Protein backbone atom coordinates (compact mmCIF):
# COMPACT_ATOMS: atom_id res chain seq x y z
CA UNK A 1 0.00 0.00 0.00
CA UNK A 2 3.05 2.18 -0.48
CA UNK A 3 4.26 1.74 3.08
CA UNK A 4 7.65 0.42 4.19
CA UNK A 5 6.16 -2.50 6.11
CA UNK A 6 7.39 -6.03 5.33
CA UNK A 7 4.10 -7.57 4.15
CA UNK A 8 4.02 -9.71 1.01
CA UNK A 9 1.35 -11.74 -0.69
CA UNK A 10 1.45 -15.49 -0.41
CA UNK A 11 -0.55 -18.26 -2.00
CA UNK A 12 -0.94 -21.55 -0.28
CA UNK A 13 -0.50 -24.88 -1.89
CA UNK A 14 -3.46 -26.99 -0.89
CA UNK A 15 -3.39 -30.16 1.09
CA UNK A 16 -4.27 -31.95 -2.05
CA UNK A 17 -7.28 -34.22 -2.24
CA UNK A 18 -8.53 -35.98 -5.34
CA UNK A 19 -11.31 -38.22 -6.64
CA UNK A 20 -11.41 -40.20 -9.81
CA UNK A 21 -14.48 -41.26 -11.78
CA UNK A 22 -12.57 -43.09 -14.48
CA UNK A 23 -10.87 -46.48 -14.81
CA UNK A 24 -7.62 -44.61 -15.55
CA UNK A 25 -5.70 -45.44 -12.37
CA UNK A 26 -4.39 -48.51 -10.62
CA UNK A 27 -2.23 -49.90 -7.84
CA UNK A 28 0.42 -52.48 -8.68
CA UNK A 29 1.53 -55.62 -6.91
CA UNK A 30 2.00 -55.48 -3.16
CA UNK A 31 5.27 -56.01 -1.39
CA UNK A 32 5.69 -56.90 2.23
CA UNK A 33 8.50 -54.98 3.79
CA UNK A 34 8.23 -56.82 7.07
CA UNK A 35 5.87 -59.45 8.40
CA UNK A 36 5.25 -60.93 11.83
CA UNK A 37 3.03 -63.92 12.21
CA UNK A 38 0.34 -63.43 14.80
CA UNK A 39 -1.54 -66.74 14.78
CA UNK A 40 -2.37 -69.93 12.96
CA UNK A 41 -5.18 -72.44 13.18
CA UNK A 42 -5.32 -75.76 11.37
CA UNK A 43 -8.07 -78.28 10.77
CA UNK A 44 -9.40 -81.04 8.60
CA UNK A 45 -12.45 -83.01 7.61
CA UNK A 46 -12.15 -86.78 7.53
CA UNK A 47 -14.59 -88.56 5.25
CA UNK A 48 -13.82 -92.29 5.12
CA UNK A 49 -17.28 -93.45 4.14
CA UNK A 50 -18.31 -93.49 0.53
CA UNK A 51 -21.68 -91.77 0.57
CA UNK A 52 -21.82 -88.93 3.09
CA UNK A 53 -19.84 -86.09 1.67
CA UNK B 1 -76.93 -62.37 33.59
CA UNK B 2 -79.11 -62.89 30.53
CA UNK B 3 -81.71 -65.32 31.94
CA UNK B 4 -83.70 -63.00 34.24
CA UNK B 5 -85.07 -61.40 31.12
CA UNK B 6 -87.08 -64.57 30.59
CA UNK B 7 -88.97 -64.03 33.80
CA UNK B 8 -89.39 -60.29 33.24
CA UNK B 9 -89.94 -60.00 29.50
CA UNK B 10 -90.23 -63.56 28.25
CA UNK B 11 -87.22 -63.23 25.94
CA UNK B 12 -89.15 -63.51 22.71
CA UNK B 13 -89.06 -61.43 19.54
CA UNK B 14 -86.11 -59.64 21.15
CA UNK B 15 -83.71 -61.60 19.04
CA UNK B 16 -83.76 -59.22 16.09
CA UNK B 17 -83.04 -56.34 18.43
CA UNK B 18 -79.99 -58.12 19.79
CA UNK B 19 -79.04 -58.83 16.22
CA UNK B 20 -79.14 -55.14 15.46
CA UNK B 21 -76.51 -54.45 18.09
CA UNK B 22 -74.32 -57.52 17.52
CA UNK B 23 -73.94 -57.42 13.71
CA UNK B 24 -70.84 -56.15 12.10
CA UNK B 25 -71.04 -52.83 10.39
CA UNK B 26 -68.93 -51.53 7.58
CA UNK B 27 -68.51 -48.55 5.30
CA UNK B 28 -65.47 -47.36 3.39
CA UNK B 29 -63.56 -44.65 5.15
CA UNK B 30 -60.74 -43.08 3.17
CA UNK B 31 -58.07 -41.32 5.11
CA UNK B 32 -54.48 -40.56 5.94
CA UNK B 33 -51.63 -42.53 7.44
CA UNK B 34 -49.26 -40.43 9.53
CA UNK B 35 -46.86 -40.81 12.42
CA UNK B 36 -43.98 -39.22 14.26
CA UNK B 37 -40.72 -38.75 12.38
CA UNK B 38 -38.91 -41.97 11.60
CA UNK B 39 -35.65 -43.38 10.30
CA UNK B 40 -35.35 -44.17 6.63
CA UNK B 41 -32.51 -45.28 4.42
CA UNK B 42 -31.39 -45.65 0.87
CA UNK B 43 -28.85 -47.38 -1.34
CA UNK B 44 -27.53 -45.91 -4.59
CA UNK B 45 -25.29 -47.75 -7.06
CA UNK B 46 -22.93 -46.10 -9.53
CA UNK B 47 -21.95 -46.83 -13.10
CA UNK B 48 -19.58 -49.70 -13.31
CA UNK B 49 -16.69 -47.95 -15.02
CA UNK B 50 -14.80 -50.08 -17.47
CA UNK B 51 -11.37 -50.98 -16.12
CA UNK B 52 -8.44 -52.36 -17.99
CA UNK B 53 -5.14 -53.90 -17.10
Amino acid sequence: DGYRCGDKTAIKVSNFAYNLDPDSFKHGDVTQSDRQLVKTVVGWAVNDSDTPQ
Amino acid sequence: DWNWTIQQNGLSTMQNNLARVLRPVRAGITGDFSAESQFAGNIEIGAPVPLAA
